[PDB]
């Protein structure tokens, strides 16, 4: 049929320009498929910023006060790494634990 | 009809001739493929020079964790030489002391112990150190390569000891 | 004549078989998008806080529904009075998600 | 008819040289047989 | 006659486009392969799994480093992962789900062989 | 054709050791030289490189040469690295300024001069990654049992094996066989539609 063969045309030419104008091998193609999972990696964990920000710190359960704290999130791990007086600690955003110490120095910025 | 089938035949026989050449080993064919590929290769460049630098900023900015010692200049030995590098505190990428316009400065040592290229690159350290070359696309733009993809070399050793 | 739609469907198939046996891999990142990782902060988004009686609670918990605590550096119980003031004085009245927080 | 022994013939050389030329690769028993 | 034209069309491409592109991607890998074993051997180490290339009929293949119970060596003791080698590979052909992100590390596995080669 | 310089295990060691002797080059009153009667080289990308370096101080040149020997095997697997280090002669744990079973062995060549006298050399086929050439290395230095120390090592790493690039392309000759069949069929189908 006139249609069948239309697609069978259109399906040689986007065969032909693949094989022409992309890669053809696993290495440079995982590198294209690296590139833009990383971009998505990075417009993700950009959303974390280093700066100093102000926010209110729990040093005991009974005791508060305001510092200034750094943000750095990684994915390799998915972990927030938190800076505080020149000591930075780990916490994991899938361990519980990890969670409910994290949750209130985020959510309490100031 | 007839006409169509002899342009049928002919053009079969083309491809056949086509491949014949491709699939051998006859040097013009080669010469022709060999141009093609290098320009390829050399428009490619650009594009791994970016996923490089980006992928050796992400390693960078893990790799600077709880060390505010790496962000300040060392005179980090090579076995041969001495280069007064540190990481940059924006693209976290390896940055040490220009010489000139060209690349890192390398300080020559006579010896496995040279305390004379130790002591050359301290007084850099403490007398020119306001011209820097970082790794990544300003190594790119300023010397045309990257840094990285070559061997030996600061960023790539750098970054493979660290 | 079915001859020739016979030898263009060979075709077609000589053509997908080559194409599964080496190219295979190579089509499938490139053509079929694949899952992204997921984000835990994404799901943390919808956490807040507020104050279960006199101890800071954290509702919209995804990762665990049942009530818990947040813990303080020493991972402690966290046990104040006035935490509602200062969440006041800090998100506001009302619980301020953590989809907020990250949009600061 | 005509038309299909034609392509028949055409695509068995055409197959030939493509194997012969592919044999080192297709063929990894070969390579690593003779070192 | 749209379809002996369809029917060129088909022939030129397999025996003048694909044959030529099997050809380059299997010596583009192998050349990746001779650069990766003529320094590194066994196991490296890519996103906390352990991978190896080897070249086979298809391609080069990738392999990821698992203990008894399908799990994932990590990295840190690539040192004894060197020193036994009948550890269980498992191939990176086979999308095996229970691992997550397994497609993952091995794109990311190739994108570190085409940088490092 | 300018073409990179593939890198091998044992051509990494000859330029660290070429390296470490220039940046600890001395002076010296000794005359070194090479003497090949023939070159022969007919294959493609076989690079031939002949550097002409000479140390006085043999002792010093063991001790580069087992520091760069070690440097090179660090990226080499524990087991393999440590065979092939006890098929040379050459003990990790001891330090490289230390005398050695392999410094030992060739010491019989002290009394020889430093030169590198070759009758006749040939250059066998040199199988390369295409845009890289294979590159043959013939290293003088200061002392005979440096040199000797120097092949055992090339020798030693060429021991080692590295996997080819073979040649997929077919060999070439001019095929008017194909375009006679394709006039004969085309005479053919000519007279099978009359």
């Amino acid at each position: 049929a006139s249609l069948l063969y239309l697609i069978l045309f259109l399906l040689f030419v986007c065969i032909s320009y693949y094989f022409t104008y992309y890669p053809t091998n696993k290495l440079q193609a995982a590198v294209m498929e690296t590139d833009r999972e990383n971009a998505i990696i990075r417009q993700r964990n950009d959303e974390i910023p280093t700066r100093t920000l102000d926010t209110a710190i729990f040093t005991d359960a009974s005791t508060v006060a305001s510092a200034q704290i750094h943000l750095y999130y990684n994915s390799n791990i998915g972990k927030i790494i938190m800076s505080l007086n020149g000591k930075k600690h780990t916490f994991n955003l899938y361990d519980d634990n990890d969670i409910r110490t994290l949750l209130p120095i985020l959510l309490l910025s100031k | 009809k007839t006409s169509t089938l002899i342009f049928f035949v002919i053009i079969l026989a083309i491809s056949a001739l086509l491949l014949w050449f491709q699939t051998s080993d006859n040097p013009v064919f080669n010469e022709l493929t060999r141009y093609m590929r290098i320009k390829n290769t050399v428009n490619d460049w650009k594009s791994l020079t970016d996923s490089k630098t980006k992928l050796e900023s992400d390693r960078g900015r893990l790799l600077a964790a709880g060390k505010d010692d790496i962000f300040e200049f060392k005179c980090v030995d090579f076995g041969a030489y001495f280069i007064a590098m540190r990481l940059d505190k924006k693209t976290y990428l390896p940055q040490a002391i220009r010489r000139g316009t060209g690349d890192a400065w390398m300080v020559k040592k006579a010896a496995k112990v040279d305390p004379s290229a130790q002591q050359f690159c301290q007084y850099l350290i403490k007398h020119k150190s306001n011209n820097v070359i970082t790794c990544g696309n300003e190594m790119l733009n300023e010397l045309g390569y990257s840094g990285y993809f070559m061997s030996p070399h600061w960023c790539s050793d750098f970054s493979n000891m660290e | 004549v079915y001859k020739h739609r016979l030898i263009v469907l060979f075709e077609v198939f000589v053509v997908f078989i080559l194409i599964y046996v080496f190219f295979r891999s190579e089509l499938n990142m490139f053509f079929m998008p694949k899952r992204k990782i997921p984000d835990p902060i994404d799901r943390l988004r919808r956490a807040n806080l507020a104050c279960e009686d006199d101890k800071l609670m954290i509702y919209g918990l995804p990762w665990m529904t049942t009530q818990t605590s947040a813990l303080s550096i020493n991972s402690k119980p966290i046990v104040y009075k006035d935490c509602a003031k200062l969440l006041r004085s800090i998100n506001g009245s009302q619980p301020v998600s953590l989809n907020d927080v990250l949009r600061r | 008819m005509l038309v299909v022994i034609m392509f028949f013939i055409a695509f068995a050389f055409c197959s030939w040289l493509s194997y012969s030329y592919l044999r080192p690769y297709i063929s990894t028993k070969e390579l690593n047989k003779s070192r | 006659m749209i379809t002996l034209f369809l029917i060129l069309c088909y022939f030129i491409l397999i025996f003048n486009i694909i044959v030529p592109a099997i050809s380059e991607k299997m010596r583009r890998e192998r050349a990746a392969y001779v650069n990766y074993k003529r320094l590194n051997k066994n196991f490296i180490c890519v996103d906390d799994r352990l991978f190896s290339y080897n070249f086979t009929t298809s391609g080069i293949k990738a392999k990821v480093a698992v203990d008894n119970k399908n799990v994932p060596i990590p990295c840190s003791k690539i040192n004894e992962v060197n020193n036994n080698k009948d550890v269980d590979t498992l191939y990176c052909d086979k999308d095996r789900d229970d691992i997550p992100g397994f497609a993952r590390s091995c794109y990311r596995a190739y994108s570190d062989l085409f940088f490092t080669t | 054709a300018e073409t990179k310089e593939f890198k091998t295990l044992y051509n990494l060691f000859i330029d660290s050791y070429l390296q470490k002797l220039a940046q600890h080059s001395i002076p010296t009153n000794v005359t070194c030289a090479i003497h090949i009667g023939e070159v022969i080289g007919q294959f493609k990308n076989c690079a031939l490189r002949i550097t002409n370096k000479c140390m006085s101080n043999s002792r010093l040149s063991f001790t580069l040469m087992v520091e760069s020997f070690i440097e090179v095997i660090s990226l080499l697997p524990e087991k393999d690295r440590r065979r092939i280090a006890e098929e040379i002669g050459i003990d990790l744990d001891d330090v490289p300024s230390a005398v050695s079973k392999l410094e030992k062995n060739c010491n019989a060549y002290a009394e020889v001069n430093n030169i590198i006298d070759i009758q006749k050399l040939d250059i066998g086929e040199c199988s390369a990654p295409p845009g890289q050439h294979m590159l043959l290395q013939i290293v003088n230095t200061g002392s005979a049992e440096a040199n000797c120390g120097l092949q055992t090592i090339v020798k030693s790493l060429n021991k080692i094996y590295v996997p080819p690039i073979i040649e997929n392309r077919l060999p070439y000759y001019d095929p008017w066989f194909l375009v006679g069949v394709a006039i004969i069929l085309v005479i053919f189908t000519v007279a099978i539609c009359s």
